[PDB]
């Protein structure tokens, strides 16, 4: 939701399932993934930075 | 024990029905 | 033909069509990502489906998904 | 061959006599003005596109698929536009509406003729 | 059958063929030789190597066997090296588990694994001794183990 | 690349000079089979030691070194 | 050990061959 | 339908000769077609089994009939240790003249039937070469009346329903109590009626099988359930099977363990054995509902298995639903059950060898356990094979909400990790022995080797009477609570089979039973690493979730995020079934070397030299390849030619496999565009045009080819070696 | 200053430590070989 929280991720597809990341961008121009967010460890692309909706983001404290 | 009929059989068998069923078989591909 | 279906993770960056040695997607002006962007995939009649769009297609996993289908005579890639 | 495929003729001008390399190989003569090339394919086409355009400036360029019959098509091009450029008139087909997340289980197409992410 | 091995006869015929047979490479050289000295140490390093198996069970091909039952009898033979080795490499899989959650919380983790902080590496290099009552107090303690990491669909 | 070619030509003639019996190869040659390296006594692997003739074992050469000695007039 | 009963053999596995290629060309 | 592939037009598109592959190795693929709905597959694969079965006893009719015309089955019968069973005969118009004079067994010029096929009928009762050709065509009538179903059950009207079909209740009805129990039962018919008067001298052949009981009375003062008159009067010792010598007269007499003299189990051990396996299955017939209704709905005993425990998920609620609408879930547990029952025949055959005069044949023997191995590999390949097939294209987690099946494919991960652990630990302490021991014994010193007892077989064989190992427990103790509790029974004829060191029942074992058994389980645990991981793995993995779209036998994903060479659920198979000709390989190595040391009599040539890798290598395929290689010279040849012939052939298919293997398309892909560029550009020859466009194999049929080459390079290469081996030591 | 960071990586490591051990065995093994027990 906001920048910089540390987010698991609850979509089955994504290298990143269940593991936390922090957010880059959070996007408020109806885009259907809005939320750029960056890991510490990478996928097979090289790439960490992927982005992400809503309802595939959950915070932590 | 019909001694003879191996070759018949073995040639009949072994070599031209591998040739005219290759003819069924290969002009059932465009059948 | 190889049906290349383009998922809702296009973001626009199309490295895909630059990727793509072949043309068959091109780029579509769709009002849902950020660039404005999302690729499409008209001409899969000439798609060889070498794959070469997956490789190059940094989304999270894979906006443009290459299904292999039929195999005609152009998506054979044959020269003669 | 000629008699019974499609041979792609890639037209297109230029400026100097440069030297390019054929998709078939070793290099041509590169008439200046203006000049055509029957292909066998069409990905060695675009990657002739790829050979000039990377190269320098080599626009107003496109095949014109020569089919048997005698007819020809515009690829590459299609629209005075360059493919990864946007052009607000290409139509989009090839998408669903959401990731791979919510494509149907294959025992769900088993024993009837659809796909396993039409939705 | 086992037979205990220092009166097995085939055993004892194993050792006359060695002796002699390696002692038929000792009929070349002459009393001072550094050769013949090396089968001096040879002949030795037989006689001291069969003797030393005299609590073995060497069998109807006077070849020493070994029991894994735990006999007590025969501990001496495997499960004294298993808990000797289980420390050992308890010990190595500790130093390796501390050393990468150590590095996992540092500035460049992928630099870490390539050039070892050697300070850090060379303190849990040591550090990891008392393993069992380690791995046994971090095991209460909910840290041993993980919850909810990585997994593919379903 | 010369600087390992040269490492290794020099460890051939020190192996040659220390470790070999080619000065007992040299009196006759048809005999004495051509050793330079004499494997360390560990568990074992001191068998390999073959007792190739000039008083002395160790694993045989097959490369040939001495052959190229005796061309070159090392005595 | 004889002959008739071989070719009483070849008889009935022609008509087997026969419901082979019946079989055949239906599937 | 159009061209070629009449069933897929997906394929008749296609231009190339791919249509062609495709079209043959998709033509069984009954799941994928055009338009062949569930009622169209099951009457389909109904009609295709019937082919199937038809075509099984058309070939054990050629057993009979070659048996029966150009074999020498009665000769044999009249001497089965001396004589050689006879296969067929030869029509080669190559053997020149040196050739058959290497062949000539009297006039006939037949091969060696090294298939153990005139024990089996010398026990069942065959004595002649007429009850041979009743047989033949008593199977030709048969294979004739299976034809006729299939052909009848594809007729339109007489095509099945598939709620028929879907009456998965009562098959277990028909088949436990008709196909098991009764034929069973129908056997013990035959055992009783013939086996045993046959075997004890009386010809009952067809006629006076009504006249003549075996037993001198029976069934009208023996429905009062005396039962102990059938166990009377063994044949106890000294009686050579055939004649009527120092036989008794009893049926069901169980001894236990083998005869003296041709060291097979009785005949009357197997007449009351099948007849009490023909009971339990009759009154397992009896456990399902039907029209009646009194049995057991299935559904109420897969819902019912639900543990209160709550650990098992939510019980095996989903699982009868994915029985009834899968296929490949049920022929995953066909060939599971099925390869099982296979190892479990080939375990047996040498160690309880069932038929007279074996074990006095050591090839055929050789042959048969080999035989089973290699069918038993295969099969257990199949049951993980559409296994995964199940997970792909027949699994629906949706029915099987969150079910024993979804908490499978939940913690495969650590299925796969522990799979991979234990074949790690193997591999890690088998190889470790052998290098250590081949170290060691290469180093002047076969002493300090590590040999380990293997005590838990030896254990094992303490509590089944093996008296040569000093533990005395509960059979091998003669006081223990079973050694009186059988003391009559069965135990003192089968202890003497038990502690003899002639047969090959519960051997005598040394430290490489150690190493070896080890290597087994490391073939096992690693072909289950590999088919349990393309398995489970089969439907998506963190590397591509969308496998399950793809199907079975996808190629790859491209080099695209690091490339992708062999992720699909057929790499499992294609990998494990280099694992399972490993795997059999090391127990029909280990099996056939360990019996070339008993038959040879040396089992200290064994027991010293087995325990390290220059002793198989040097002790078994150095030595025993010896009379193989020696097939032909340039001083002659002898019988074996044959297989010293086949034994260089198989090598020449096994390597032609590595070439497709190895070397993938995509250089033949480009080379055979230069030989239709140069058949294209000659004169006399582009008259000759193809009219389907040559193209290299794909990757999914070059690995699969390339499996074949290694499937058919390897087994013949050591069904020549077994046969040429056995075959040249003894014979 | 950087010459022990080379010192530090994982093959110098790796050869300045299995370099170690294996000098553990085989000096281990001059001084106590044929070591069966124990
Ligand atoms: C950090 C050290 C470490 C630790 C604690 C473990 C622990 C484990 N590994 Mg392992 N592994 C490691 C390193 C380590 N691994 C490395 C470096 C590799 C690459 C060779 C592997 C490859 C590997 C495989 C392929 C498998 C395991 C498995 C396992 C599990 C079963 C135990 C086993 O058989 O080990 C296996 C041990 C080995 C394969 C060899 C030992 C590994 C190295 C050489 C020893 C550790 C030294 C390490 C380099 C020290 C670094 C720190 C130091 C510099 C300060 C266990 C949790 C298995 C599993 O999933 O079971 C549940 C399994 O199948 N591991
Ligand atoms: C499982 C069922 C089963 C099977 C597979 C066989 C199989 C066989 N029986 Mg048979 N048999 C059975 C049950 C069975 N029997 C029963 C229940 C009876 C009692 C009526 C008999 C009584 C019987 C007789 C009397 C004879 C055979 C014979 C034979 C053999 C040749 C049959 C032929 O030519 O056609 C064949 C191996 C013949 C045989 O073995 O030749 C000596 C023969 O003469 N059978
Ligand atoms: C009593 C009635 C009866 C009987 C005898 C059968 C018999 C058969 N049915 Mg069937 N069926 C029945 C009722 C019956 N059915 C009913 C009521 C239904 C409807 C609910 C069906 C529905 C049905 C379907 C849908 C299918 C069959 C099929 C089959 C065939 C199985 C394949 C086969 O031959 O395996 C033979 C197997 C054995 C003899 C035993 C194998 C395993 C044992 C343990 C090992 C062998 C024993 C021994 C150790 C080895 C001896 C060998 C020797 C050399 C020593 C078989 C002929 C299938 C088929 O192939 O179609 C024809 C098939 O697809 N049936
Ligand atoms: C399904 C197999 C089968 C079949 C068809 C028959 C059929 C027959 N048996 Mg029979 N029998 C069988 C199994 C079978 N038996 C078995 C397993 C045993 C051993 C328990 C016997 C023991 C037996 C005796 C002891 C007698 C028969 C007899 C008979 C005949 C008259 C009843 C009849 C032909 C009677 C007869 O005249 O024998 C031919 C007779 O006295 N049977
Ligand atoms: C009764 C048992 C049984 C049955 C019904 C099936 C049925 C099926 N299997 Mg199958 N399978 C089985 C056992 C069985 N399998 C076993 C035991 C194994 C392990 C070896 C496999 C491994 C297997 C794989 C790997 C695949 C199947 C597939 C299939 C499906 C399509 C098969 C097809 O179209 O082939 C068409 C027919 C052929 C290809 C002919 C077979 C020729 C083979 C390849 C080589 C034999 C050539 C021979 C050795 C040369 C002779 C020369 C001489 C010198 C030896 C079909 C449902 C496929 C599937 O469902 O995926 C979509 C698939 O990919 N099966
Ligand atoms: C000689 C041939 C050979 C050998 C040894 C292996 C060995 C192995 N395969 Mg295998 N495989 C082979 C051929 C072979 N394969 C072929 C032809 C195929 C078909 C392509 C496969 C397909 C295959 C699959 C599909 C799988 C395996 C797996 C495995 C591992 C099984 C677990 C185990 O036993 O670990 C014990 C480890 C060993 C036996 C390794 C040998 C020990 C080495 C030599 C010592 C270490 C190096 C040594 C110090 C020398 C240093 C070198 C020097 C330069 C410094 C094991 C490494 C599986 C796996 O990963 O399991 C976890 C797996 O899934 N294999
Ligand atoms: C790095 C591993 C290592 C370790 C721990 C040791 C340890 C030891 N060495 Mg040693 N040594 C090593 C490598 C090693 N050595 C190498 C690589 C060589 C070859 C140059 C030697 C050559 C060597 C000799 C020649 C001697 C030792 C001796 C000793 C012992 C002195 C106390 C001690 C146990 C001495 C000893 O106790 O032997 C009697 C001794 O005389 N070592
Ligand atoms: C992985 C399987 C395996 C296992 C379990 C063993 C086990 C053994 N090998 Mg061995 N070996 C193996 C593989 C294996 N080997 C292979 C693959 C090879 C070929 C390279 C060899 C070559 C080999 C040789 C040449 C010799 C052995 C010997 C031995 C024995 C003593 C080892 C030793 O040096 O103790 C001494 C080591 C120590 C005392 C060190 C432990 C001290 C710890 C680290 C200190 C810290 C404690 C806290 C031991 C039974 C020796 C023997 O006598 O055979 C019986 C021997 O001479 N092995
Ligand atoms: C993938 C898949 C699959 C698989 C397949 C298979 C292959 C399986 C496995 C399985 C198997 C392959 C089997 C096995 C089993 C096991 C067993 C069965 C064991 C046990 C044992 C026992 C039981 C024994 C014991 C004993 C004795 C020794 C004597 C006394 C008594 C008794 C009996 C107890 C399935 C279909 C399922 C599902 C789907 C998918
Ligand atoms: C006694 C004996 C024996 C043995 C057996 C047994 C005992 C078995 C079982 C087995 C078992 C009983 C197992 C267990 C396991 C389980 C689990 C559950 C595991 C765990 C693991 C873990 C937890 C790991 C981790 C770790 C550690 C701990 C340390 C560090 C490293 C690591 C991290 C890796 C024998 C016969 C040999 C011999 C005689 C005696
Ligand atoms: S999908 Fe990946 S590649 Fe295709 S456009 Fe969006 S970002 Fe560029
Ligand atoms: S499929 Fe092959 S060709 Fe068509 S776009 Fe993706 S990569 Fe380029
Ligand atoms: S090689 Fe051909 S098949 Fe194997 S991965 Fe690279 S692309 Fe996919």
């Amino acid at each position: 939701i906001k920048k910089g929280s540390l987010v698991k991720i609850l979509r089955p597809e994504s290298f990143w399932y269940n593991e936390v990341g922090t957010v880059v961008n959070v996007e408020t121009s109806k885009v259907l993934y809005p939320v750029l967010v960056r890991f510490d460890k990478v996928n097979y692309s090289g790439l960490n930075s992927t982005n992400f909706s809503l309802d595939e983001l959950v915070e932590i404290k | 024990s019909a001694s003879y009929l191996p070759s018949i059989l073995v040639p009949t068998v072994g070599l031209i029905l591998p040739f005219a069923s290759m003819a069924i078989l290969f002009i059932a591909i465009e059948k | 033909a190889h049906t290349v279906k383009i998922y809702d993770n296009c973001i626009g960056c199309t490295q895909c069509v630059r990727a793509c040695p072949l043309d068959v997607l091109e780029m579509v002006p769709w009002d849902g990502c950020k660039a404005g962007q999302m690729a499409s995939a008209p001409r899969t009649e000439d798609c060889v489906g070498c794959k070469r769009c997956e490789t190059a297609c940094p989304t999270d996993f894979l906006s443009i998904r290459v299904y292999l289908g039929g195999e005609t005579t152009r998506s054979m890639g044959l020269a003669y | 061959c000629a008699e019974t495929e499609e041979k792609y003729a890639m037209t297109w001008s230029s400026d100097q006599q440069h030297i390019f390399e054929m998709p078939t190989g070793g290099a041509a003569v590169m008439n200046s003005g203006d000049n055509l090339l029957y292909l066998a394919r069409k990905e060695q086409a675009l990657a002739l596109a790829t050979q000039l355009r990377t190269q320098f400036k080599i626009q107003d360029y496109k095949i014109y698929r020569i089919f048997p019959s005698g007819e020809v098509q515009y690829l590459h091009p299609k629209d005075g536009v360059l493919p990864y450029q946007v052009n607000k008139g290409r139509e989009q087909v090839g998408r669903v509406k959401s990731t791979i997340g919510k494509n149907v289980n294959p025992a769900q197409v088993k024993f009837t003729s659809k796909a396993t992410y039409d939705r | 059958v086992l037979t205990p091995c220092q009166q097995s006869e085939a055993f004892h015929k194993r050792e006359i063929n060695e002796v002699r047979t390696l002692e038929n490479r000792q009929a070349n050289y002459e009393a001072n030789s550094p050769s013949y000295l090396a089968l001096q140490s040879q002949i030795d390093q037989v006689h001291k190597r069969f003797d030393k198996y005299g609590t073995l069970l060497c069998g109807q091909d006077g070849l020493p066997h070994l029991i894994t039952d735990g006999d007590w009898r025969h501990a001496r033979e495997f499960t004294i090296p298993a808990l000797l080795f289980l420390y050992i490499t308890g010990w190595i899989g500790w130093v390796g588990r501390s050393y990468l959650k150590y590095t996992k919380e540092t500035k460049n983790p992928t630099e870490q694994e390539i050039i070892l902080d050697v300070p850090m590496a060379l303190k849990y290099m040591l550090s990891g001794f008392l393993w069992p009552l380690s791995a046994w107090q971090e095991y209460r303690s909910g840290q041993l183990l993980a919850k909810e990491d990585e997994i593919t669909v379903s | 690349q010369l600087a390992i070619i040269f490492i290794w030509l020099s460890g051939m003639y020190f192996h040659g000079a220390r470790f070999s019996n080619y000065v007992a190869w040299l009196s006759n040659p048809t005999g004495i089979k051509p050793s330079a390296q004499v494997v360390w006594p560990i568990v074992g692997q001191q068998i390999l030691n073959a007792d190739v003739g000039g008083g002395m074992q160790g694993i045989q050469i097959t490369s040939g070194l001495f052959q190229l000695w005796r061309a070159s007039g090392i005595v | 050990i004889t002959d008739n009963q071989v070719f009483v053999a070849l008889i009935m596995a022609l008509v087997c061959g026969y419901l082979a290629v019946k079989l055949a060309k239906q599937l | 339908a159009t061209k070629f592939p009449k069933f897929s037009q997906a394929l008749a598109s296609d231009p190339t000769t791919r249509r062609i592959w495709y079209g043959i190795a998709t033509a069984h693929d009954f799941e994928s077609h055009d338009g062949m709905t569930e009622e169209n597959l099951y009457q389909k694969i109904f009609a295709s089994h019937f082919g199937h079965l038809a075509i099984i006893f058309l070939w054990t009719s050629g057993n009979l009939f070659h048996v029966a015309w150009q074999g020498n089955f009665e000769q044999w019968v009249a001497n089965p240790l001396k004589t050689k069973p006879l296969a067929h005969a030869i029509w080669d118009p190559h053997f020149g003249q040196a050739a058959l004079k290497a062949f000539t067994r009297g006039d006939t010029v037949a091969n060696i039937s090294y298939s153990g096929v005139y024990h089996w009928w010398y026990t069942i009762g065959i004595r002649n070469n007429v009850e041979l050709y009743t047989g033949a065509l008593g199977l030709l009538v048969l294979s004739a009346v299976f034809l006729l179903a299939g052909w009848l059950h594809i007729q339109p009207k007489f095509k099945p329903s598939l709620s028929w079909f879907k009456n998965n209740e009562s098959r277990l009805n028909h088949h436990l109590a008709g196909l098991f129990g009764v034929s069973s039962l129908a056997w013990t018919g035959h055992l009783v009626h013939v086996a045993i008067p046959a075997s004890r001298g009386q010809h009952v052949g067809w006629d006076n099988f009504i006249m003549t009981p075996p037993h001198p009375a029976g069934l009208q003062p023996f429905f009062t359930g005396n039962w102990s008159v059938y166990a009377q009067s063994p044949d106890s010792m000294q009686h050579v099977f055939g004649t009527s010598q120092g036989a008794g007269t009893a049926i069901l007499t169980f001894l236990g363990g083998f005869h003296p003299q041709t060291q097979s189990l009785w005949l009357t051990d197997m007449a009351h054995h099948h007849l009490a396996i023909a009971v339990i299955f009759i009154v397992a017939g009896h456990m399902y509902r039907t029209n009646f209704g009194i049995g057991h709905n299935l559904k109420t005993i897969l819902e019912a298995h639900r543990p209160p425990s709550g650990r098992l998920g939510k019980g095996h609620i989903g699982i009868y639903q994915t029985l009834t609408n899968s296929l490949h879930f049920q022929l995953g547990l066909a060939l599971a059950s099925l390869s099982v029952v296979t190892s479990l025949v080939a375990q047996h055959m040498y160690a309880m060898p069932p038929y007279a005069y074996m074990a006095f044949d050591y090839v055929t023997q050789s042959a048969l356990y080999t035989h089973h191995q290699y069918i038993a590999g295969l099969l257990i390949v199949g049951a993980f094979a559409h296994g995964a097939i199940f997970f792909i294209r027949d699994y629906d987690p949706e029915q099987n909400q969150d079910n024993v099946l979804a908490r499978m494919l939940a913690h495969k991960e650590a299925v796969i990790s522990h799979l991979s652990w234990v074949s790690l630990f193997l591999g890690f302490h088998t190889l470790g022995l052998y290098v250590h021991n081949d170290v060691v014994v290469a180093f002047g010193n076969p002493e300090k080797q590590i040999l380990i007892e293997p005590i838990f077989a030896q254990w094992i064989q303490a509590t089944s009477g093996k008296m040569l190992y000093g533990f005395q427990v509960l059979l091998s103790s003669s006081t223990s609570n079973a050694s009186v509790a059988a003391q009559q029974l069965w135990l003192p004829g089968w202890l003497e089979a038990v502690n003899n060191e002639s047969n090959s029942l519960f051997l005598t074992i040394g430290p490489g039973d150690f190493l070896v058994h080890h290597a087994i389980a490391l073939g096992l645990h690693t072909t289950t690493l590999i088919l349990v991981k393309g398995a489970l793995d089969a439907r998506g993995s963190k590397l591509m979730p969308d496998k399950k779209d793809f199907g079975y036998s996808f190629p790859c994903d491209g080099p695209g995020r690091g490339g992708t060479c062999d992720i699909s659920a057929w790499d499992a198979f294609y990998l494990a079934m280099f694992w399972m000709l490993n795997t059999i390989g090391w127990v029909t190595f280990y099996w056939h070397w360990k019996h070339l040391s008993l038959w040879q009599g040396n089992v200290a040539q064994f027991n010293e030299s087995s325990t390290y890798l220059m002793g198989w290598l040097r002790d078994y395929l150095w030595l025993n390849s010896s009379p193989l290689i020696n097939g032909y010279n340039p001083y002659g040849m002898n019988s074996l030619a044959v297989w010293s012939w086949m034994f260089l052939f198989a090598h020449l298919v096994w390597a032609t496999g590595f070439m497709f293997l190895i070397s993938w398309r995509g250089y033949w892909q480009e080379l055979i565009e230069t030989l239709a560029w140069a058949h294209e550009r000659t004169p006399l020859a582009n008259l000759i045009r193809w009219k389907d466009k040559p193209v290299a194999l794909s990757i999914v049929q070059a690995r699969l080819v390339g499996l074949v080459h290694f499937t058919v390079g390897y087994i013949l290469t050591y069904a020549a070696f077994v046969i040429a081996s056995t075959a040249g030591k003894f014979s | 200053m950087n010459l022990k960071k080379y010192l530090s990586t994982a093959p110098v490591v790796a050869t300045l430590w299995l370099f170690l051990t294996a000098g553990i065995l085989i000096e281990l093994n001059r001084f106590f070989p044929d070591s069966l027990f124990y």
